[PDB]
């Protein structure tokens, strides 16, 4: 484990979040640094190092977790709380997550306790006949974080034997896009606005953007959202991710093997026709993508919206060996030029 | 099953 | 088994700058548990309970006193917030949820949860508005709860049955901060002033401590704040934190064994590297803490943000046995010195 090398590999699959990568390397290294030779210190109650990710949609949270699992040697799990029903109800229960962790570790208690845990869509469990997926999920999860030994039946139960696998040694990464978490932070940071000559007047949006607003967050702000303070108390670490960058959008379509440009290229290569995308068309697409405020996930809309006519007319057309996309094509005023 | 919670 | 002097030292180890508060909670918790051991075997029967009501500034360690107490006492503890609480049947919340929260610590308690402790935050938010589901109405529901009663509670959520648990035995600690209470008591006891020429101005915002005035607080002043006298009668014990001090913050990082300065020191001990924290660096943290009006709660943000670069590069770096931090580094204009 090297913070300089883990950051180099994540740079290959993730772009636009440099500060967040530094935070994960420190917290991840501190997690294992304690398990192998820790808890043999002069001072008692060494704080458990955890991670709390927070970012907008399409910010690559799932990708960061995925890239870590592949790199990392121990196993990794992706356990969302969308369907986590407490008290063993019909939907699901929190105990299954412990079970799925062992499947990845192949019933290795020594190897499973050193595992990592990640959860997505944690905003949905915010407290509001009965409530099943509400505040109840916080109570079950709270025991899992603070620290406690649970009972899981090995192989599901043939005897009534359970495995008392520790949980304080396992890491947890609670992360999910918090909707509405900007208005609450705005009230504290804004602190009103002056009316006189000397006092400065804020514009439509100068510091109210998503970027540079989450870094100054505090634990008390999350309490008003609905989360429990004890749950936030166990995660002193926080990771703020920027929405996006114009330059990163150009790189995502060229360097990654799964870029959208390469996808449509093979779609036409089978038909016996070539495809091309000039650099003047890539940067133009990035300006329209950021306006949608959806991220890389909403990037395919701009592409197919432009190549609709290009793809519909194409089959009827013959002798079109290659098609070139000019910057005007993205605007939609001028149709793409055909090469015969 | 279904919760009908309303407040005036 | 413990005594007020023994618990005072343990509390002192984790809390400082609050001497009167220690004696209040010590004798209160001491006599409270004495009643449980002896029960009602003596001539006296139905020994009344003594509740506790804390009033102090924000981030003054009110929650720490209740958390550290649960560790030494070993009894279950919960941290409930009254902001969400609503008046008997509205969208926000109902009082029933609080009862299950305490049981949730062990999830199985018949003769064990009666001896537990409960904490409440932001009690002033439910002050009786005099222009209601937020105001007075909420207080009326808690009267019977504190006085002692039994509520049906499904153990673990599930039987066709519910368990009865007494609450007279259960002690309650209503924590909170009463902002603006100085003006009410000042005109009543010390002097009517602040606006006139001869009248003393509020010059000593931070030069002098408002705490001394809070020591002369009485229940009659709380009535003007908005609380009901009947509600305050159930909480005869009163605890008053005075303030937080800049020099105390330096002691908070040195005297307590669980200080944040000591955690990083122990982190590098196993690594074979020395750590240092000069006095010239801690005083700067005090100024930044008071600047954000957050107290000790907004301390990790200043420390973790400063040591992000050093911690990330410490594993990569070799032949480094000591680290020195300076006041300039806290400001961000300098980089910490490294000794090989
Ligand atoms: N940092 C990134 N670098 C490169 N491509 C990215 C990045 N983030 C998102 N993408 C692209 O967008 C797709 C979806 O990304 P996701 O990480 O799933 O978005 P998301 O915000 O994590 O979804 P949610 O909000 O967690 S449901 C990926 O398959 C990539 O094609
Ligand atoms: N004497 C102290 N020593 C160490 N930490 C303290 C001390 N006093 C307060 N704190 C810090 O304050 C935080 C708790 O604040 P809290 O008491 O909940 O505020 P409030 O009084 O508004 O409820 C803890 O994270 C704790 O580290």
């Amino acid at each position: 484990p090297t913070p300089h090398e883990i950051r180099n590999h994540l740079d290959d699959y993730v772009i636009g979040q440099e500060q967040a990568k530094k935070v994960l390397a420190v917290a991840v290294y501190n997690h294992y640094k304690r398990l192998r030779n820790g808890d043999t210190s002069n001072g008692v109650e060494l704080g458990k190092s955890n991670i709390l990710l927070i970012g907008p949609t399409g910010s690559g949270k799932t990708l960061l977790a995925e890239t870590l699992a592949r790199l990392l040697d121990v196993p990794f799990t992706m356990a969302d709380a969308t369907t986590l029903t407490e008290a063993g109800y019909v939907g699901e229960d929190v105990e299954n997550i412990i079970q799925k962790l062992l499947q990845k570790s192949d019933y290795d208690v020594q190897k499973a306790q050193r595992g990592i845990v990640y959860i997505d869509q944690i905003d949905k469990i915010s407290r509001k006949t009965r409530d099943v997926s509400g505040e109840g999920v916080q109570q079950a999860l709270l025991k899992l974080i603070e620290g406690t030994v649970a009972a899981v039946p090995p192989q599901g139960g043939r005897q009534q034997e359970f495995l008392q696998v520790d949980t304080s040694k396992i890491l947890f990464i609670c992360g999910g896009a918090f909707a509405g978490l900007d208005k609450v932070i705005s009230h504290r940071v804004e602190t009103g606005s002056g009316i006189g000559f000397g006092a400065t007047v804020k514009a439509k949006s100068d510091k109210a953007s998503e970027g540079e607003l989450l870094a100054q967050v505090e634990p008390e702000d999350l309490i008003k959202f609905g989360l429990i303070p004890e749950f936030i108390g166990r995660l002193p670490v926080v990771a703020t991710l920027n929405e996006l960058s114009e330059e990163a959008l150009i790189q995502i379509l060229k360097e990654p093997k799964n870029a959208l440009t390469k996808q449509y290229q093979a779609l036409f290569n089978l038909e016996g026709v070539d495809l091309e995308f000039r650099d003047e068309a890539l940067d133009a697409i990035a300006k329209k993508a950021m306006a949608r405020k959806t991220g890389a996930r909403g990037l395919r809309s701009i592409v197919e919206a432009a190549l609709l006519d290009t793809m519909y007319d194409l089959p009827s057309m013959e002798d079109v060996e290659k098609v070139v996309i000019d910057e005007s094509v993205i605007d939609g005023q001028s149709e793409p030029l055909l090469i015969y | 099953x279904x919760x009908x919670r309303x407040x005036x």
